[PDB]
């Protein structure tokens, strides 16, 4: 337990996520107190929602912590798919919070501004700190998307609060809600697509275009007859696993062919390669 | 492709000694712990014979005196002890990259004691005179070292234009050399003179070896 | 028993095609690759190509447009076809069995010398080389066999059908006026000659010439 | 569309499963409209529960029809991971609904809505009847959804006999806890498959396979053994063998393939490395 | 383990004909398209010599008349044509399972024209006369077929007690046989009898061949 | 030039140890595994074990408790150790090089005959055999050498120190009275005997006996 925290502070993304966790629960206590201070009209709901947000941040932090673990017999590849799974569940949570924004808009449908300013300062701190989001490339992408969704949703609710006061429109809140949900869903689509591609054992998109030339280079090797059962997939970000079977001549140089195939697929970016070499009868 | 440079181009090593031949590769011929470099031996008038494959593995049936070592780009063929039949040219071949390329070749010269050349002269055969030509052949057999001088005298006067020189390779049994010089001439030039002298100049003796015949 | 025999034309006209057949014994072409390597005095040993057990051919990129290797496993023959023969292609052409599971070549054929020139094949002239009279007979008496005026390479010179092997020194040929001249010498005991017969056997496969010339004292 | 309708009305098992869907979605609509009508948060939570159970079934059919597709260059293994992903996604969605209705239940327990509209206040024993007949007549989730309807059973009795407003939130949190408990095992299996974990049915037999492969003549060591689950009962295995400089690679390959095929591995890649010494 | 059964245990084939040896395996020795069955030839007084490996591949350096075929459990070694040098015992060896097991063996009999035995008789030597014993030896050289009987008449009387027979294996250049028989006696029976004869009946002729000596 | 020579004791006492040394030449133990096979008249050829280049040893499970194989690559020697020998262990023991990348054995040693018995080594008695008197001289005269009273196998019988190889017929020994009796025959032209020397070379490596007995007319 004591050494768990030192591993957390050693890792940059983990320490930033713990910064966010501590800040989120501190402001949660503050706003819960302000909530039970005789103002529980809609803020109790807001309190519970940013508890959900803190849960998502905790999911990202836990994903990083498990990702830096050591492999064993049960988890021979490690726990490096935890970042991909976190990005996936964070994208799905963003879809669900888009649905919740839609429900909030439908709460009005056809028929004081102080928790939101601290939410705004929290979320601009998030934009500043997590600018490099764009195990970092998968966890920080989902965390950046979640923080952006909360950021721009709070922006939308403040836009509603400022339109009903300055010019007195009663329709802008549902329309800003549908704009809000549509924009965050459109933003979260690419991360879900990449996560689904990784978890479906799809060929890595960066590796996909360079693979036919790699197969041509392997087929050009002296004494190789055919390539079979070539499978490439993404383990984690920028780690590709590849397998293929080679039918070679009955007297082919298996050492040289193995070394050349490994070289060819190493220049392409395949970290883990398994080449089975089968000697032909004829 | 991969260029293999062999140093030295020729090597002189005495009996029962260690000979070292180096092959230098332009690019690394190593892959995943294996060095795809092979050594061959080619004697005189024979196809190349494989000695070492993959830079340290002796071919089955070759003598244990042949040794290989090295990795990456620098490789060494070692013969210890050096025997008389090891008089041949040694080539390095790489198989890491297509096309297969061979080294320039290193000739191992067997150093031995100096020997006097056995000089014999032969007159043009009567069949050659009937044909219309006249060639006088001088044979210098079993001499060492290789460098030797042959001079032809007619009636006491030197000839240096119609002389053709042909050297054999070093023998695999006695490590010596054989030399043949021919004086090709026509009928009238052959019959117009009487004395034909074959002069052999070797480093073994300061006095040159004289062999001659008349008519 | 692993043995490779190359059979091809000794002389090939320039810009014509060279066809060499390699016949193998002691191993099967069904599980062995055969390489083709030529050796020339100028460019040294050059690897040309390899045919694999299933008929796959890999060629040197310098000869890919004019080289073709084929085989038939029934009669254990490998066919080497080369086109656009130019004057720099004079070399001894070998067929070599690849060392199994290795990039080396463990067995080689004897090699066929290929001379690319527009000249004509000239049968050799074999003349006796006897010592002058009986001077300096001593104990070791040397006899010679002069092979003059043939084209192209090679000729084999043997003494009494290969019975006399020791003391034989055959010398490399010399090119002048696009003809070849070769000299061979044999040393025999003084009691051997002229007591029993000695002969130099000169074979010129380019012209199919077979000479059994007799060495006699003057 | 004409051929589809006649076929599904003539078969038997497909007919029962489509009855499962159509009735379940129908009463999901009815009890959702009753819940949004009055203040039955617990009832709309139960509606979300068996709505997502119906989506689990129909996403199972959709993932089956997707995994029937042929593999291409991009998807080398095919689309067989679609069933695992669909189960995982629906489990996550059930977790999310459970958490949100937990939040709304605590909010309702803070201040009770005091609506208690009756009308057909007996929608709850209709829900009990329908999920009983669905789980029994048709085909820990086999009995978890039975406990979901009992939560609104007591809420309606408490919502009539005394009108105690604390009951409906308590049923909402109880339903949420039941949802997460029911969903946990499927999530565990999906996480194990998607994390490239060694298949649990293969883990116990793997050491014996390693010992058998090590006993093969000329084998020096086993390295980088990786086994994972592609889809149900389809295991992909990779390993690298360091062997003797002159070992029988053909025989070693055949024996390793036999050893791992007897253990249940369908896709095996054995890389053989010849030692220098 | 895998038990290998060779049928027939012995097989007789004349010159230039075809021979077939079959090996039956209790379990399949096949793995992924390869049959791990190997054929050996063992001549008399020699170690086994590998002919076929992996049930079809001719080992480098053996003649092309040997051929291998088969898969699973049935395997055939075919010799065509059959020379006189092929007189040996042939073994099939499996390598699919540990431990390696060999076949029972199949002896090849080289049929030829029948030849009468060349019989020689040898009295006990003087050194044996000084040792303390007597032994008379008969040599029946270069006969075919193998079946032969040898009788010993001591002064015209039948003797069989001390008869000992040793058979030389079929030769590899003429496919013939040899037969050496000895009779070990002490001094009283050796010097008591005067005439010792060697009688052998072979299927080539009717009258038994007789070799005899006195004293 | 690949050779494997085994050097082991011909006779071993029962319930003792057997130590055989296999010296190899023409190949290295650093890349070749060697097998051990014994051949007996009753049980036939049976595999015993193999040592690999890494020193890995695999054994027949029937000999797992009493058989050990070791080697060292410096002297190119493989050591065979077997414990608790019985009478059924009497066989010719081979060290065989494994055929590369295959489960066969391409090169075998000449083998060492190992006999397990309580009897002791007895030097042979070498007795010449000559035709009685000079009757039936003809053209083909046969000579014999009788090797009586030796133990154990083997003995090498050689004619004229290896020069006389044609017409040589050495017969298998017969085990009688716990001892071995061996006979050899040789045929020479009648003009060659007793014209020059015909001698019987019998070697018994078990007792280190070398006899060069000469055959003389009777
Ligand atoms: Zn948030
Ligand atoms: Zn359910």
């Amino acid at each position: 337990i004591s050494g768990w925290f030192r591993s957390i502070l050693s890792d940059k993304t983990s320490r930033n996520l713990f910064f966010f966790l501590c800040l989120n629960l501190s402001f949660a206590f503050v706003e819960l107190l302000y909530g039970i201070w005789s103002n529980c009209l809609g803020l109790i709901s807001d309190s519970f929602h940013m508890f959900f947000d803190s849960t998502a941040i905790l999911a990202g932090l836990a994903a990083s912590v498990i990702s830096k673990w050591r492999d064993n017999d049960a988890f021979s590849y490690g726990y490096v798919r935890a970042e991909v799974l976190a990005g996936f569940v964070n994208g799905l949570f963003l879809i669900f919070t888009a649905f919740f924004i839609f429900s909030e808009g439908v709460e009005r449908a056809l028929a004081l501004l102080l928790v939101s300013i601290l939410g705004f300062v929290v979320n601009l701190i998030g934009i500043f700190v997590f600018k490099h989001g764009g195990p970092s490339r998968q966890i920080l992408q989902g965390v950046f998307l979640h923080i952006l969704a909360d950021t721009l949703g709070s922006i939308g609710v403040i836009a509603s609060a400022i339109m009903m006061q300055n010019f007195g429109l009663m329709i802008a809140d549902p329309i800003c809600s549908i704009l809000i949900a549509i924009l965050i869903v459109v933003s979260v689509i690419p991360l879900l697509r990449e996560s689904v591609g990784i978890l479906m054992q799809r060929t890595p998109p960066l590796l996909e275009n360079s693979l036919p030339q790699c197969y041509q280079r392997v087929q050009q090797l002296q004494g190789v007859y055919s390539l079979q059962e070539q499978h490439f997939w993404t383990l984690c970000s920028d780690v590709y696993v590849g397998t293929l079977k080679l039918i070679v001549a009955p007297d082919a140089d298996a050492r040289w062919i193995l070394s050349q195939t490994h070289n060819i697929f190493t220049q392409a970016g395949v970290r883990q390669l398994y080449v089975q070499i089968d000697f032909a009868a004829m | 492709d991969i260029v293999l440079t062999q140093s030295p181009a020729s090597l002189a090593v005495s009996l029962r000694r260690r000979a070292t031949i180096s092959c230098r590769a332009s690019e690394s011929v190593d892959g995943y712990g294996h060095s795809f470099m092979h050594w061959y031996q080619q004697k005189s008038g024979q196809p190349p014979k494989l000695l070492i494959y993959r830079a340290s593995n002796l071919e089955s049936g070759v003598p244990a005196r042949f040794s290989g070592s090295g990795s990456r780009t620098d490789f060494t063929l070692t013969i210890d002890p050096v025997e008389a039949d090891d008089a041949a040219t040694y080539y390095c071949q790489q198989s890491n990259e297509d096309p297969y390329t061979f080294g320039s070749g290193t000739k191992l010269e067997i150093k031995r004691a100096d020997a006097a050349p056995t000089v014999s002269i032969f007159p043009p055969s009567s069949e050659q005179l009937t044909s219309g030509g006249a060639s006088v052949v001088c044979f210098l057999n079993n001499f060492y070292p290789k460098d030797i001088n042959v001079k032809w005298k007619i009636d006491g006067s030197e000839r240096q234009n119609g002389v053709l020189n042909s050297w054999t390779d070093q023998d695999s049994k006695d490590s010596t050399y054989s030399m043949s010089s021919t004086l090709t001439l026509t009928k009238d030039e052959y019959e117009r003179h009487n004395s034909y002298t074959c002069e052999a100049t070797h480093k073994t003796s300061t006095s040159p070896i004289v062999k001659s015949f008349n008519r | 028993e692993v043995q490779l025999q190359e059979s091809g034309p000794g002389l090939v006209a320039p810009s014509q095609s060279l066809s060499i057949t390699c016949t193998v014994s002691g191993f099967s072409l069904t599980n062995y690759a055969v390489h083709w390597v030529r050796q020339s005095p100028g460019k040294g040993l050059e690897w040309l190509g390899v045919i694999w057990s299933n008929g796959r051919t890999d060629y040197n990129a310098a000869f890919i447009s004019r080289l073709s290797i084929s085989k038939d496993n029934s009669k254990s023959q490998v066919f080497f076809k080369m086109n656009s023969l130019q004057a720099d292609d004079t070399a001894i052409y070998y067929c070599a069995r690849k060392l199994a599971y290795e990039g080396a070549m463990d067995y080689w054929g004897q090699g066929t010398s290929v001379t690319v020139s527009s000249a004509k094949t000239t049968p050799p002239s074999v003349y006796p080389l006897a010592p002058g009279s009986a001077a300096q007979t001593n104990s070791m008496v040397t006899l010679g066999c002069l092979v003059k005026g043939y084209f192209p390479e090679p000729v084999t010179v043997t003494w009494n059908s290969g019975s006399l092997s020791s003391g034989v020194h055959t010398f490399p040929a010399v090119l002048q006026s696009d003809l070849y001249t070769l000299s061979s010498s044999v040393t025999v005991p003084s009691s051997t000659w002229p007591s029993e017969t000695v002969t130099c056997n000169v074979a010129h496969p380019a012209s199919s010439t077979k000479v059994d010339k007799k060495i006699v004292p003057r």
